[PDB]
C-alpha cells in the first residue's frame, strides 16, 4: 500500500 | 506454471488455514473439485489467522487455493512437501503488490488428520 | 539426525502455529536462543489450532520446537522450504504413539511477516 | 522416524542419482519392494556423481534408499517435494561421521520421466 | 513469481546437475552474480545427466538457473528445501512445450560440499 | 492416547 | 515436439 515500513497506513 | 493446485488422496479430510500479512483485506477461496468449499476473509499485518477449516477432498482429490484482494487475483506460489513418507503439507504464498514478499496471504493445507 | 531446529535470519519476526491430531494432550515449546519463548497446549483429533504467536528470532536466529505428551518428548520430523526465494516455512511433525502418522502435533513456522 | 523410504506411484519409471562428499566410499543401495534394484559405490569429496540409473517402482511403489560405508549404516535424512503438482523429488542426505554435514552421500530420486 | 533464483551463502561451493526428459536439446545456463558461470547442453528422454559441475556462489550468493531449447526460454518452477538445518537443495523443473510435465530439464543444486 | 479405538496402537 | 510418439498425444 502506501505509508510506513513495508507499506502500512493507507487503504 | 500453475500454482495453488494440489492432488490429495480422494475422500480424505484435510486442514486448511490462512494467515494475513498485508494492508489489503485478503479473500482466500478453497475449491474442491472445482467448486468453492471454503472462503476466508480478513486483514492483518501481523500474521493473524483469518480462517481455519477441515474439508473433504472428495472423489477427485483436486484442491485449489485462490487469493484475491479487492477482487484482484494475487499471484501465487506453492509446493507440496512430505515428511517421513506420511505427513503432507501443501503450501501457498501470495503477492498482492510489488514487494514480492509473497506472504500477503499464506495458506497451509495439511493431511492426514486425526 | 536432529529435528525441529532451524536457523532463521537474526532479529526477524516469525509466526509459529501448532495444530493437534491426537487423543493425547500436546505441549509445544518454542525455544529462541535456547530459552523458552512460547508454549502451547491442547487436545484435538480434528486439527484444531492449539496456539499461534508472533516471536522474534533474536541475535542468534536459533529456533527450536519441542513437543511432549505427559512429559515424554515426541519423536520429531522437520524440514524448511523456501518459495520464490522469499517465503519461508519451517515445518514440524511429531509422533506420540505407535501409528506413525506424525501429525499428533503439527507446527508451522513462517517468515517474513508484515 | 524412518527416513529414506518413499511411496512412488506404482509401476512408474524414476531416476535415481547419487553424489559423494566424504573421505569414505559410499555404498548406496536402492530397494524396490524390499529387493535391491541398484547399487552405487564411489568416493569423492567434490560432489562427484557416483551413479545414476532409471528404475521401475514396481507393483508396490515402495522405494527405499540405504547408505553405508564399509557395511556401517549412515544416518539418513529425507523428504519428498512436489512442484506445480507434477514434478516429484525424493531427497536423501546421509551422515557417516561426526560433523553432521549430512552430505556424505546425497541421493536424488525424480519422476516422472520422459 | 520469479523462479529459478536462489540466494546461497556467499562464496560457497555448490553442485549443479542437470537431467533431460524431452525430445529437444536442453540448454541450461547457470548465472552467478548475473554472469554466466556454467552452460550445459544435451538431449535425452530418459533422464540422462547432461552436466554436473561445482561452482562458487561468489560475493552476492545469487545463483540463477535459466533453461532454453534452441533459444526459446522454458517456463520454470523451483523451490529450496533444507534438511536437518544443514543440507540444502535448490530444485528446478522446466517446461519446453505444452504437456506440463516440467521435467524437460530438471536441475538440482546442492550444498554444502566436501 | 490410551486404551482401544481409532489410532490407539500400543497405548 | 511435433507429430506422434513424443509424450502423450499432441505436444
Ligand atoms: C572429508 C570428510 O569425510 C568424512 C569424515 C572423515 O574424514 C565426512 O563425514 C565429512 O563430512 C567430510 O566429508
Ligand atoms: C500495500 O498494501 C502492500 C501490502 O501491504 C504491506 C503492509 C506489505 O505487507 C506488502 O507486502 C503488501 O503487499
Ligand atoms: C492414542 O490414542 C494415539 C494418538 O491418538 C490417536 C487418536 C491418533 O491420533 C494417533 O495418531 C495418536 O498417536
Ligand atoms: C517436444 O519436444 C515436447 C517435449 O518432448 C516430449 C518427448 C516430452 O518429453 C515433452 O514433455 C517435452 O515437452
Ligand atoms: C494503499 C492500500 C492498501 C490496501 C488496500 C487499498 C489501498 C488503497
Ligand atoms: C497416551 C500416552 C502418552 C505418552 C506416552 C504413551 C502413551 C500411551
Ligand atoms: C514442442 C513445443 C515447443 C513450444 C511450444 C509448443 C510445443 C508443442
Ligand atoms: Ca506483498
Ligand atoms: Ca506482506
Ligand atoms: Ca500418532
Ligand atoms: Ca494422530
Ligand atoms: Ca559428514
Ligand atoms: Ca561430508
Ligand atoms: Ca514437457
Ligand atoms: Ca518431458
Amino acid at each position: 500500500x502506501w505509508x510506513k515500513x513495508k507499506x502500512k497506513x493507507w487503504x | 506454471a500453475t500454482q495453488g493446485v494440489f492432488t490429495l488422496p480422494a475422500n480424505t479430510r484435510f486442514g486448511v488455514t490462512a494467515f494475513a500479512n498485508s494492508s489489503g483485506t485478503q479473500t482466500v477461496n478453497v475449491l474442491v473439485n472445482n467448486e468453492t468449499a471454503a472462503t476466508f476473509s480478513g486483514q492483518s499485518t501481523n500474521n493473524a489467522v483469518i480462517g481455519t477449516q477441515v474439508l473433504n477432498s472428495g472423489s477427485s482429490g483436486k484442491v485449489q487455493v485462490q487469493v484475491s484482494v479487492n477482487g484482484r487475483p494475487s499471484d501465487l506460489v506453492s509446493a507440496q512437501v512430505i515428511l517421513t513418507n506420511e505427513l503432507n503439507f501443501a503450501l501457498v504464498g501470495s503477492e498482492d503488490g510489488t514487494d514480492n514478499d509473497y506472504n500477503d496471504a499464506v495458506v497451509v493445507i495439511n493431511w492426514p488428520l486425526g
